[PDB]
């Protein structure tokens, strides 16, 4: 029909390995390391 | 006529012999109105089933608080040159993008607050990102009428999401499927397809702005409320509404989810409601916030925040619904007495630092006290019965 | 008993004075990305 | 797209258009009209007879103008949270 | 006598000995007649509506998920 | 001291009746209304006193399971005077409701301006 | 042809600012004048799907049909509006005035149980009360003063009660009534003027001992910081 | 009409419902607790001479104000 509505972009990405998935963020432990990261931005 | 007489007893026995502490304090004490004419077949049963009703209404508002310590300013991050409007955490806790009126999605990092890189591509303000938990995505919406996908593995817009009649107030993203839905000034919340682009249904069932989203998993998946005062249930299968929650009086801008609770909690001008999820079944009232809201976020540890338009900012104990702190934005040093103003904030991925966006070009970080001890720092007094709820 | 020239004269406090000593201010005009 | 258009019709409702360099400004001005018009009605209590937007829609086209040609648009009888809520906006609107 | 129903059904004597029931006409239509709120009861908060024992306020586990998912 | 008694009730009427909100204004109507009420024919004594002898089984002015108020159908009199009291009642609204300026609409417009303005 | 060039004129206006009810109300008020029914229902409940939330439009509604004598019409309309907006009480009002100066009170009866259903403010039960009184019947009018304390304890209300029963006419029953305020108010809630109301009711019925001995009781229940009227009021009736 | 008449009818242009042959949108009252049964078929009789007569005063008013010209023609 329209020039912007031809197909594009038909692979939907999805976020790989290291990349931060649901799997690694429920296994990671975001409270002392937010508190480690605060600090050492604190130390500078 | 002195048919009796010696009421010294009458006038002590009939006050003096009951519980001595007062129940409801409205209680007709039971035993003592029977002795009178009239209807008791129909008119008794009635009254004694209002007087359980109202016991049990008094009884079951006297839910003593807990403590959650209070909250302070911890960090001012002033980059922005327009009012910051949205404001969405990236999965990982790393950093946190928010749009503002100056046509920018500025990226910051949540520990330092240093300014990443700055994402331009909007004719007018940015008012909702939301960076999605399963894709390398992060999707944004403006007033502008147009709807785009920002690929964060190269930082430029790939898709465009087109059908939309006036600006665009809010966006959300299904948690499971692959599907995000848009909410805007049309009175129509669309149900757009992430990979295709596609507007697969069309919930159209307000009369004005639907100026608040909510979607989840389970049925009903996207919750919308409008400037009709009304929130509705819809769907996601057959686009149609289930229920309408018509409790409100004036538009409903804030709309939450609780992470853990299965209920959901709304805020507008007048009263902030939470409501039971399936099949939307009222739970009590958070009063004391007389304020146009526009933001309400639940922590994980039933922390409950809520932003108003002219900075004030009351965190509510989920559990009991009893605000136990008060506390009023302070402008930056450019601004006015009337620049004050809060549009949008969230709590991290863990829950102990909360985001503020203010109507005043700047992003505040909250933070819990540290040092603790209730004894030291006591939350906003509790008067336990007073008098029961109008409703 | 100093005068105040225009370009010298400061209208608000700074953000300093209006925050506080417990909270870091940053001002991120510039981009580090 | 021709044989289509000739064979069915126009089908021009329900389409948008995209806002094109030329109606930015008189969008940006209806969208901010629309949310004073939903800051009156919010901010206005229950039963105070809410048709009063247009008044002050006036009102803020003209503390705008003022604003433009450096006048101090003091209304006496203006009550203080429309005054404040104008304020605001047109801070908003000169910023931009 | 050829009348049929020319106008709704009266009100019902309810199962829980409510007298009589008025909330047809707000279920009228809506499709969703069983989720409509049309009584005082509707704006009492479910920690004291009487009638109610233990509220269960967890999601639907993960069978409904993956069920709702799926359709 | 009757006579007393009623002046005292026609003054104590008289400071409460000296626009608030729709609420009270809805209950002020009604209670004018009733003012202007004339009950008690001959119709409801005699129903009260007729059908009650043969009270076989339910009350007459029983209502918990009561199944003939649906169909109560009046009769011509009181139709008539729903429509008297109503037509009364809207000519005495349209009764009741009704050189600074180039134009009737800026007269209008310079009495709206003097009404807020004239103070300051 | 005149209909028709009225109707398109006003049809183009009201799709112009569909929002503008004044112009649905002239369009059904100038249609009812010659065809009474049919579409002028329609053309009104079109314009309740574009607002039903405006109580002119309702009332406008309901004066339109009762103009031309349809009454169970204008019954179910007003059905409709009541349980649409229970929370205003003008519709409510309107109807149980009309359903009572009908003469149908027994239906009427039923409205006022629907309409307190919802926990009104006072001056809809006293509406009822004045209802109750305009026909006697004051043995199921006590049950609904009953009705009226329980929904909304205050002093005020126990004092009406009391005035009802003393005008029913009886003695125990006004002292019974006032200790069982008594005993539901309790020691937080009683206030002088109440005490002072129950003893002019036992000078009014000429029992003495009764009245010196509540003036004692009341003296020593409340602090002497909050004792004027009642010690004045004692006074008066001991030198009375 | 006066003389004689070929009679006339009034003009309708091409692309309007003209609002004369059914109701324009065609929306009925909710039905209610309360049936009407009667309180419109006992009475069809009365929504066609209501209707008749009101016609009919229509005509009879434009008659006598017609004639009017010529009765308060000097007044």
């Amino acid at each position: 029909t329209s020039s912007r509505a031809l197909p594009a972009h038909l692979k939907l990405k999805y976020r790989q390995e290291s990349q931060g998935t649901e799997e690694e963020v429920r296994k990671q432990d975001l409270r002392e390391a937010l508190l480690r990261a605060e600090a050492a931005h604190f130390a500078t | 006529t002195v048919r009796a007489d010696s009421e010294n007893p009458s006038s002590q026995v009939i006050t003096k012999f009951s519980d001595p502490n007062k129940k409801i304090a409205g209680q007709v004490s039971m035993q003592s109105l029977e002795k009178i004419k009239g209807v008791p077949e129909a008119a008794h049963r009635i009254a004694g089933e209002s007087q359980a009703s109202l016991v049990k209404r008094t009884l079951a508002e006297q839910i003593r608080p807990e403590w959650h310590a209070p909250w302070t300013l911890m960090r001012v991050i002033s980059g922005h040159l327009g009012w910051v409007r949205c404001v969405d955490v990236e999965p990982g806790n790393q950093w946190f993008c928010t749009g503002a009126g100056d046509r920018t999605i500025k990226i910051w990092d949540l520990a330092s607050g240093v300014l990443k890189l700055t994402l331009t591509g909007h004719i007018a303000t940015v008012r909702g990102l939301a960076v999605s938990p399963r894709h390398p995505y992060l999707f944004s919406c403006g007033e502008d009428k147009m709807v785009k996908c920002w690929d964060l593995e190269t930082n430029k817009v790939i898709r465009h999401y087109h059908g939309h009649l006036s600006g665009v107030y809010a966006l959300k993203l299904h948690p499971t499927l692959d599907v995000l839905v848009t909410a805007g000034r049309d009175a129509v919340a669309r149900v757009w397809d992430m990979r295709t682009r596609q507007n697969v249904h069309v919930l159209s069932g307000h009369k004005s702005t639907v100026a608040s989203l909510a979607v989840q998993e389970f049925d009903p998946q996207v919750v919308t409320g409008s400037m009709d005062s009304t929130i509705r249930l819809w769907d996601l299968a057959a686009g149609k509404t289930l229920t309408t929650l018509t409790h409100h009086k004036k538009t409903v801008r804030a709309l939450s989810l609780h992470p853990d609770e299965f209920t959901f909690a709304s805020g507008s001008s007048d009263n902030i409601k939470h409501w039971k999820f399936p099949e939307g079944a009222f739970m009590g009232n958070f009063e004391g916030h007389n304020a146009i809201v526009n933001t309400l976020s639940i922590n994980s540890d039933n922390v409950m925040f809520s932003g108003a338009d002219n900075g004030s900012m009351c965190f509510w104990d989920w559990k009991s619904g009893h605000k136990y702190q008060e506390l009023q934005s302070v402008v930056q040093p450019g601004s006015l007495d009337s620049e004050a103003g809060i549009f949008a904030s969230s709590f991290d991925k863990t829950g102990l630092r909360l985001i503020t966006c203010e109507a005043d070009k700047s992003v505040k970080i909250y933070k819990q006290v540290d040092n603790a001890t209730p004894e030291t720092h006591p939350n906003l007094p509790w008067t336990p019965s007073n008098l029961r709820r109008r409703y | 008993n100093a005068v105040v020239l225009h370009e010298d004269k400061q209208y608000y406090p700074s953000a300093e004075e209006v925050y506080g000593s417990n909270v870091d201010i940053m001002v991120q005009e510039q981009d580090t990305q | 797209n021709l044989l289509a258009r000739q064979f069915e019709g126009r089908h021009s409702t329900g389409v948008a258009k995209q806002i094109t360099k030329q109606r930015v400004d008189s969008h940006q001005d209806l969208e901010l009209r629309a949310a004073v018009m939903n800051d009156i009605l919010d901010m206005i209590p229950e039963g105070i007879r809410q048709g009063k937007s247009k008044t002050i829609l006036q009102h803020l086209s003209e503390a705008w103008r003022c604003w433009k040609a450096n006048i101090p648009w003091k209304v006496p009888g203006l009550p203080a949270p429309i005054e404040n809520m104008i304020l605001r906006y047109v801070k908003s609107k000169a910023d931009w | 006598r050829s009348a049929k129903s020319a106008g709704n059904t009266l009100a019902l004597q309810v199962t829980s000995s409510g007298a009589v029931d008025y909330n047809a006409i707000a279920r009228q239509g809506h499709e969703h007649g069983e989720l409509v709120q049309a009584s005082f009861r509707d704006l009492i908060p479910l920690r004291a509506r009487l009638g109610v024992g233990e509220i269960s306020l967890e999601k639907p586990s993960d069978e409904q998920k993956q069920e709702v998912a799926n359709k | 001291i009757e006579e007393s008694e009623k002046w005292d009730q026609r003054l104590r009427k008289k400071k409460q009746t000296i626009f608030s909100d729709y609420h009270s204004q809805a209950s002020k109507d009604y209670n004018r209304g009733i003012r202007d009420l004339k009950p008690d024919y001959e119709k409801y004594d005699k129903d009260k006193k007729e059908e009650k002898s043969k009270s076989r089984s339910v009350a007459l002015y029983d209502e918990a399971e009561r199944l003939d108020w649906v169909s109560n159908k009046p009769d011509k009199e009181h139709v008539e005077r729903l429509v008297e009291s109503i037509k009364k009642q809207d000519q005495r609204r349209l009764k009741n409701t009704k050189i600074t300026f180039i134009n009737e609409r800026n007269r209008k417009f310079n009495l709206k301006l003097q009404r807020f303005y004239s103070k300051y | 042809e005149f209909q028709g060039r009225k109707r398109k004129e006003f049809e183009d206006a009201i799709r112009r600012n569909r929002l503008a009810m004044g112009h649905w109300m002239r369009y059904g008020q100038w249609e009812l004048d010659q065809k009474e029914f049919a579409r002028a229902r329609s053309v009104f409940e079109r314009a309740l799907d574009v607002d039903s939330t405006y109580i002119p439009l309702w009332l406008k509604y309901i004066e339109c049909e009762m103009k031309n004598r349809n009454i169970n019409h204008a019954r179910n309309l007003f059905d409709r509006a009541v349980t649409q907006l229970p929370r205003v009480d003008k519709l409510w009002y309107k109807y149980v005035y009309m359903e009572e100066m009908l003469g149908n009170i027994t239906g009427c009866r039923q409205v006022f149980e629907r309409w307190l259903k919802w926990e009104p403010d006072e001056n809809c039960w006293m509406s009822y009360i004045r209802m109750e009184r305009r026909y006697h019947e004051n043995e199921r009018a006590r049950g609904i003063y009953e009705r009226f304390v329980v929904v909304h304890p205050e002093v005020t209300n126990w004092l009406r009660w009391a005035r009802f029963e003393e005008e029913c006419g009886n003695a125990a029953n006004v002292r019974q009534v006032y200790l069982a305020a008594i005993d539901a108010l309790g020691q937080e809630f009683l206030n002088e003027r109440f005490f002072i109301a129950f003893a002019k009711f036992e000078i009014r019925q000429k029992e003495y001992e009764r009245a010196r001995t509540i003036f004692k009781y009341a003296i020593d229940f409340m602090p002497r910081s909050k004792s004027m009227e009642l010690y004045k009021e004692y006074t008066h009736f001991e030198k009375q | 009409k006066a003389a004689g008449i070929n009679i006339k009818l009034f003009r309708r242009k091409k692309n309007e419902m003209d609002y004369n042959a059914s109701i324009p949108f065609e929306k009925k009252p909710a039905i209610g607790f309360y049936d009407t049964s009667e309180e419109d078929r006992q009475n069809f009789r009365e929504k066609r001479e209501a209707d008749q007569k009101i016609i009919e005063n229509g005509i009879r008013n434009n008659e006598m104000e017609s004639e009017g010209r010529k009765f308060g023609h000097f007044e």
